[PDB]
């Protein structure tokens, strides 16, 4: 466990982490290349910063994912649109076949690499979370993540997975000649 | 919880993966304590996107655990265009947006109809954390 009420609400309240988030989102979408009023997936929503974005910028309906129960609360004084819901990433994505047009997730996927809050290892998780997201997007359906990798490991590691689950796409690195400012994203698509 | 998302949502536990019955949920109308919402504009839109995806049989079901039996008994049908509709399509696109988009569960619980397990709805928010042998 990572988060308490008071560092999820400094975390939410900070303008500093709100112009971040919302540009790596709106950069997330720019990735995403989707059609207005899509059905979309937000993995690791928090409190809601880059879902608020999805209903603004695409008219977008949208379920949110958060392992936190004190990010979720502060999501809900924020009038959102977007259902949460309580739920670990790592066991899988539990709705049906073709649900999604597409998901998104910003800065939570590293999380996948950490090895605390359950006995599976890492490698599995990661795997399951791959699978069963692949099975949860329709056909063609896209992901697109900003994720804080520790190194070139993790990055291929994660990278492998998704291969094997069955994505195909690649890595886009913004501002890469500066590791303060550079950003991951995984840009991906499904068969 | 919107009752749309009830037409996606599954059982939550691994074995559950391969089973008819890990969806729909099946939803304790005795529990359930429904909340309309008018907030969520009408997107004529995102229903016409979304329509060939529903599940309509999953939808009569939930929609009458939860005490509602007045739905057609088959999917509504659309043109494929938001300039094509008549004013007979515009309004049943209305009414499902009401029935989609606008309700949602504030508190209850609904259990896997393959497995048993429960889930719980508090706050508009359902929990899906699994014990970890699960
Ligand atoms: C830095 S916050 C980003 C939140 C939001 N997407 C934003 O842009 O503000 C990372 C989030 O990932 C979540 N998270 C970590 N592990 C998770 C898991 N296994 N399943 C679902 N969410 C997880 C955390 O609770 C946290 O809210
Ligand atoms: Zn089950």
């Amino acid at each position: 466990i990572f988060y308490n009420d008071s560092e999820a609400h400094k975390y939410t309240g900070s303008t500093r982490v709100q112009h971040i988030q919302a540009k790596m989102t709106l950069r997330a979408l720019e990735l995403l290349n989707l059609q207005p009023c899509s059905f979309i997936l937000d993995i690791g929503c928090g409190s809601g910063l880059s879902g608020e974005i999805l209903t603004q910028e695409g008219d977008h309906v949208w379920c949110g994912l958060d392992i936190s129960p004190s990010m979720l609360a502060t999501g809900l004084s924020r009038e959102l649109e977007g259902d949460l819901m309580l739920q670990d990433m790592g066991t899988g994505i539990p709705f049906r076949a073709g649900s999604f047009d597409a998901a998104i997730s910003i800065s939570a996927i590293q999380w996948l690499c950490n090895a605390d809050t359950s006995y599976n290892d890492p490698k599995q998780r990661l795997m399951r979370f791959f699978n069963t997201l692949y099975a949860a997007l329709k056909k063609g359906g896209k992901f697109v993540a900003q994720f804080y990798p520790k190194n070139d490991d993790q990055v291929d590691d994660i990278l492998q997975s998704a291969k094997v689950a069955g994505f195909s796409g690649g890595l886009v690195v913004d501002d890469p000649e500066s590791k303060k400012n550079k950003k991951y994203y995984l840009v991906l698509s499904s068969g | 919880m919107k009752f749309l998302t009830t037409n996606f949502l599954k059982c939550s536990v691994k074995a559950c993966d391969t089973s008819n019955d890990n969806f729909p949920l099946q939803y304790d109308g005795s529990k359930c304590q429904l909340v309309q919402d008018e907030s969520i504009e009408f997107n004529p839109e995102f229903l016409l996107n979304i329509v060939d995806r529903v599940d309509w049989p999953a939808v009569l079901t939930v929609a009458a655990e939860l005490g509602n039996n007045a739905l057609p008994p088959t999917k509504p049908s659309f043109p494929s265009s938001i300039q094509e509709l008549t004013d007979d399509d515009m309004a049943i696109l209305n009414d499902l947006h009401t029935l989609l988009l606008q309700t949602s569960i504030a508190e209850g619980e609904m259990k896997c109809r393959n497995c048993g397990h429960i889930y719980y709805i508090k706050n508009g928010i359902p929990n899906l954390l699994l014990p970890p042998h699960l």
